[PDB]
């Protein structure tokens, strides 16, 4: 459960946040990520070593957000032809058009195994994802019994 | 009379100190024996959990 303007004066501690707006989908429930954005370099680079070295929480629930360095996808220029380096090995890679493979041929062999090889990846990544799933949810479980049990330490202290 | 009151007024000047202690102590052994209380019933509330 999170706001534009949560993170917006969440992060207003590191300096000052030109844009702090939720990823959200079509639907309208949260992606699961966010994208922040500072005004100085500097500020932006202390915030992320405060948030790799420290525990950043924004609400309640005990759950800190991890922060990463934000990589540009762009989709403006996409890639014109004259920016190719059009050399050697463009013409090497362009001896054929863009077709159908035919079935029973080494490229259609070869095919299946760039398939095979494409499917094996997103199954270890559906795989990885379970994983990280499961340990979300079973640490999450676990609200009550590690809060009670560390009431119970610090108050006997 | 006088003399009696005389020697009452005496000792009851005596007790300024030891009275005020045993009034600490027993504050203090109330908030402890509360604080206590709290301890056995959140603790047992835990470990049900547990």
């Amino acid at each position: 459960y999170v706001s534009n303007e949560l993170l917006e004066e969440a992060f207003s501690v590191f300096g000052q946040v030109e844009r702090a707006v939720v990823i959200v989908d079509d639907r309208g429930r949260p992606s699961g990520k966010g994208i922040v954005e500072f005004s100085g370099k500097p500020a932006a680079r202390k915030a992320l070593d405060r948030c790799s070295e420290g525990s950043f929480l924004l609400t309640t629930f005990p759950r800190p957000v991890t922060v990463e360095p934000m990589d540009q996808l762009d989709d403006e220029e996409g890639l014109p032809e004259k920016l190719v380096i059009k050399n050697q090995q463009f013409h090497k890679e362009r001896e054929q058009p863009p077709r159908f493979a035919q079935p029973g041929s080494f490229e259609y062999e070869y095919a299946m195994r760039w398939k095979a090889l494409i499917e094996m990846e997103k199954q270890q990544q559906d795989q990885v994802d379970r994983n990280i799933k499961e340990a979300r949810e079973k640490l999450e479980m676990e609200m009550e019994a590690a809060r009670h049990e560390h009431q119970v330490m610090l108050m006997r202290q | 009379v006088e003399k009696n009151m005389k020697d009452a007024k005496d000792k009851l000047e005596s007790e300024m100190e030891d009275a005020y202690h045993e009034h600490q102590a027993n504050l203090l052994r109330q908030d402890l024996m509360r604080r206590q209380e709290e301890l056995r019933r959140m603790e047992e509330l835990h470990s049900q959990e547990m």
